[PDB]
This record gives C-alpha cells, sequence and structure tokens, in this order.
C-alpha cells in the first residue's frame, strides 16, 4: 500500500526524531518499491553515518553515484565517510567535488561544505 | 535560495 515517496517521507520524519535505524529501514522499503532512485541510498547512507556504520554508508554512496553522478550529498557523505576512516586525500577531493557540484547546481548549504573541508584538511595535517 | 543543512535527507 505505501508508495516509495510515502516511505521516504516517513524515513525523513524518523530521521527528524533521531530514529536512524528505523529511518534507514523505511528507505530500504522505498528501495524495495523503486531501487532506481539515488536519493533513497543517499538518505540511508546518512542514517548509517549517524550510526557510525561507515562501510554500509560507503556502499550506499556508491549505489547512489551509479544512479546520479551529479549527486552533491552522495559525494559529501562519501567524503565524510572516508574522513572518519582516515582517508583524507580522497575525502577532501569528494568534499571539493560536492562544493563544485552545489555551485554548478545553485544549491545553498551555507558554510557546511567549506567547514567540512577545513575539518578534513586540519585532521589530515594533525596526522601530517 | 534558502540555506539548508547538508546533513539532512532529501
Amino acid at each position: 500500500s505505501p508508495s516509495a515517496q510515502e516511505l521516504k517521507e516517513q524515513g525523513n520524519r524518523l530521521f527528524v526524531g533521531r530514529k536512524y535505524p528505523e529511518a534507514a529501514a523505511c528507505y530500504g522499503r522505498a528501495i524495495t518499491r523503486n531501487p532506481l532512485v539515488a536519493v533513497y541510498y543517499t538518505n540511508r547512507a546518512l542514517c548509517y553515518l549517524k550510526m557510525q556504520q561507515h562501510e554500509q554508508a560507503l556502499a550506499d554512496c556508491r549505489r547512489a553515484l551509479e544512479l546520479d553522478g551529479q549527486s552533491v550529498k552522495a559525494h559529501f557523505f562519501l567524503g565524510q565517510c572516508q574522513l572518519e576512516m582516515e582517508s583524507y586525500d580522497e575525502a577532501i577531493a569528494n568534499l571539493q567535488r560536492a562544493y563544485s557540484l552545489a555551485k554548478e547546481q545553485r544549491l545553498n548549504f551555507g558554510d557546511d561544505i567549506p567547514s567540512a573541508l577545513r575539518i578534513a584538511k586540519k585532521k589530515r595535517w594533525n596526522s601530517i | 535560495l534558502p540555506k539548508t543543512p547538508i546533513f539532512r535527507p532529501d
């Protein structure tokens, strides 16, 4: 009975409530209904990030990027994953890619991406 | 264009 859009919307409301494993499951139901929508994977990847499930977030970012090569959030969440796994060069490049795509796409996330790039470059440096 | 937090689902 529930549409994939419906299920995604439910996931988003769970995400607002900080119920991440639940939210991730709803996105999983969204995928079950339509597995060709990158947002579903991008949305679940963020859930996994919040759950410190980095391997799973990576896999989702990859699935999203196969469906949408222009995905800002897939590149950003990938970068944040790799950062938390001490893969700085790749992380910085992916955050930088996100910055570029968001400019190209007229998306406003305030100072979130530059802030993240600073965090990444600083952490990388703090490890020399 | 409204500023929005990036660590949010779409």
